[PDB]
């Protein structure tokens, strides 16, 4: 879909994990993690990694 | 001295002129375009021979994205893609407004892709018969994907508008890049009015570290 306010929300708050990188629980880092992923395979590629 | 060289072929136009950002591509691009130009020049073109290749003289060095159609207007090209001098064409009307709403600037003459820092705009297919969209595609096949593989060496974020026209755009490069496939501007159900592409590309950007693009220069007033 890729165009989408879910598309750009996810992207969001895909960036405001990567900036604080401090995860206080391990569903925290598998949300950034998903969401990494989630990108990856809708974008191609992306600037962030895996933690 | 001049950002600017010059190479010569052996059809209209005659002479490419580009920044040195292109350098690479230019020996296949003099190749491929030789054995094409002579059927192509047969039938009238938008744009004309001499604006095939006019974006070709734009620095790929600064440019974060790339705004890419599948090929020129069927009339009135001017080889700055999606550029409509005068403001008449529905494709760049369409994509003014998104950005009147996203900036709220409500007051402008004019919007062009064309003078946004950071961003260049892109046809995929540099001509197409006059009044016929697609029709030069079995010619500049080659040149195509050389021409944009290029340019994804250098932007963050390749942004393509015409999700039946660009379905298949992965296969046509080699090493991956940010690419996202949008609405064009006159699809059905005012699609393109609820794409929000201009903005996932700028939170793209960030997670790229780069800079978001100013999508507000693009007015003229």
């Amino acid at each position: 879909a890729m165009t989408s306010s879910a598309d750009l929300t996810n992207l969001k708050e895909l960036l405001s994990l990567y900036k604080s990188l401090r995860f206080s629980d391990s569903a925290a880092i598998e949300k950034y993690n998903s969401l990494v992923e989630w990108g990856t395979s809708t974008y191609w590629k992306i600037g962030v990694q895996k933690v | 001295q001049d950002p600017m060289n010059s190479v010569t072929v052996s059809h209209a136009p005659y002479t490419i002129t580009y920044h040195d950002d292109w350098e690479p591509v230019m020996s296949q691009l003099v190749e491929f375009y030789n054995e094409v130009a002579s059927w192509l020049l047969r039938d009238e073109t938008s744009p004309i021979p001499d604006k095939f290749f006019i974006q070709l003289k734009q620095p790929l060095r600064n440019k974060r994205v790339c705004v890419c159609g599948i090929d020129p207007y069927p009339k009135d090209g001017t080889g700055v893609p999606f550029e409509s001098p005068n403001f008449t064409k529905k494709s760049i009307k369409e994509i003014a407004s998104s950005i009147s709403r996203l900036t709220g600037v409500i007051d402008y003459k004019g919007y062009n892709l064309n003078i946004i820092d950071g961003v260049i705009p892109w046809n995929y297919y540099l001509s197409c018969k006059l009044g016929e969209t697609k029709s030069h595609a079995i010619y500049w096949d080659k040149i195509s994907k050389l021409l944009l593989q290029h340019i994804t060496k250098h932007v963050s974020v390749l942004y393509c508008l015409g999700k039946t026209d660009f379905s298949n755009i992965r296969a046509k490069l080699e090493s991956g890049v940010t690419t996202i496939v949008g609405y064009h501007p006159a699809a059905r159900d005012r699609q393109f009015e609820k794409d929000r592409s201009f903005e996932i590309i700028n939170v793209l950007l960030e997670l790229d570290n780069k800079v978001p693009i100013n999508w507000a220069q693009g007015f003229i007033y």
